[PDB]
């Protein structure tokens, strides 16, 4: 496992194996901080990760985005190389 | 396999299992050192890797452009 | 025999000026109801056109083989008859499903005479039973600029004709360009057409298509917000993503640029 902070203070914890779905993190890569990204975005981005390695080697569902947060999802994508 | 969402103050862990309540408090021990669902004291169609299910509020997302609506 | 057919069809503009100011009528019609104007688009002489609309010429006259003068222009490929045409309300949906405009111009990837019929308000998805989407036209007929506008514009990446997808059609054709552009806009590799198959199914064993419909796993998230922030707008108005307070690499890839 790894921790993952966000701008606004949470902190998520997930499974090292999971994260190294983003190039920019494998690459960081204990405790990971981002200042720009706040929690309700890096929650998705969390998810998104279970969700890349679960069906990465096999019928896949579609993955849910509210309108309201896909700008700020896409500049975390963007940074985070996933 | 079921995809959890284990939440309390700031923190959050994000975590699979299959299997007992009372397996998984060891679970959370293995990660945050302290020993042994909504307002009480969990399936693949309830609780998905995109859409855990939850076991302090996050941050609330900026209103919607003008040209996204419909 | 009329003068005013014979020159309209060879692109004479002064045989025409010269027959119009001797008497001659300009809407005038063959047991056909083919009309000088109909002539005139066809061959694409935009000079003929201009004398014929400026001298009254009627611009939604249906042939007997449904055709109309914004029919003939598609298949002449003269954007610029066409942009004159929908100038003077020539309507953009003929009633016949055997001369559609827009499926046309797209089956011979006329693409500027595609982007403007959808500009002035076409359906860009119109379905038609023996066709399918003009997206499925182009595709089977391998127009690739045509392609690339109609899924810009926001065509629906996935209606095609009947059950079979343009993804399918795209298979069938091996066209690993196509394929690529597709999914870029989020076509639909899994779904299966009217005989059971999925779109990988029907690929050369030889083509590297197999492993690309195969490794393409989700898509990154990138791509998951792209499609969904396209989603929110209607169609060609996606610029409106310029306006946006967005880095302009990104702006870019929303864009497909
Ligand atoms: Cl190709």
């Amino acid at each position: 496992y790894v921790k993952l902070i966000s701008s606004d203070g949470h902190e998520f914890i997930v499974k090292r194996e999971h994260a190294l779905t983003s190039g920019t993190i494998k690459a960081m890569l204990n405790e990971v901080n981002f200042r720009e990204i706040p929690s309700h975005v890096l929650s998705k981005v969390c998810m998104y990760f279970t969700y890349k390695v679960r069906y990465t080697n096999s019928e896949i569902p579609e993955f849910p985005i509210a309108p309201e947060i896909a700008l700020e999802l896409l500049m975390a994508a963007n940074f985070l190389d996933c | 396999d079921v995809f959890l969402m284990i939440r309390r103050h700031k923190t959050t862990i994000f975590t699979d299992a299959k299997s007992t309540v009372f397996e998984l408090k060891r679970i959370v021990e293995g990660i945050l050192k302290r020993p042994p669902k909504d307002d009480q004291l969990f399936t693949s169609q309830t609780a998905r890797p995109q859409a855990p299910a939850t076991v302090e509020p996050f941050s609330s997302p900026p209103e919607l452009p003008d040209v996204m609506k419909p | 025999w009329s003068p005013m057919h014979e020159a309209a069809i060879h692109g004479h503009q002064l045989s025409l000026r010269n027959l119009i100011s001797q008497g001659w009528a300009v809407n005038i019609i063959t047991a056909d109801h083919v009309s000088p104007l109909h002539e005139a688009c066809l061959g694409g002489h935009l000079s003929c056109v201009k004398i014929l609309l400026k001298h009254g010429a009627q611009v939604n006259g249906v042939t007997a083989d449904w055709h109309t003068p914004l029919f003939n222009a598609c298949v002449s490929g003269s954007w610029d008859c066409v942009n004159l045409l929908l100038q003077h309300g020539a309507s953009v949906q003929p009633e016949s499903d055997l001369a559609s405009p827009i499926h046309e111009a797209a089956r011979r990837g006329h693409v500027e005479c595609v982007n403007s019929l959808i500009a002035y308000g076409g359906n860009i998805d119109h379905k038609i039973s023996h066709l399918g989407t003009p997206l499925y036209l182009a595709c089977e007929n391998q127009q690739r600029a045509c392609v690339k506008k109609l899924l810009e514009s926001g065509a629906d990446v996935n209606q095609g004709k009947g059950q079979d997808s343009p993804l399918h059609a795209v298979a069938r054709t091996a066209s690993e360009e196509l394929a690529c552009l597709l999914m870029d806009f989020g076509a639909d590799t899994q779904a299966k057409n009217a005989e059971g198959k999925r779109p990988v199914e029907l690929v050369p064993p030889e083509s590297p298509l197999a492993q690309l419909f195969l490794e393409r796993g989700p898509p990154s998230l990138m791509q998951l917000c792209r499609l969904r922030i396209r989603k929110c707008f209607g169609i060609q108005q996606h610029h409106k993503i310029t306006k946006l307070v967005l880095p302009e690499d990104l702006k870019q890839f929303l864009l497909h640029l």
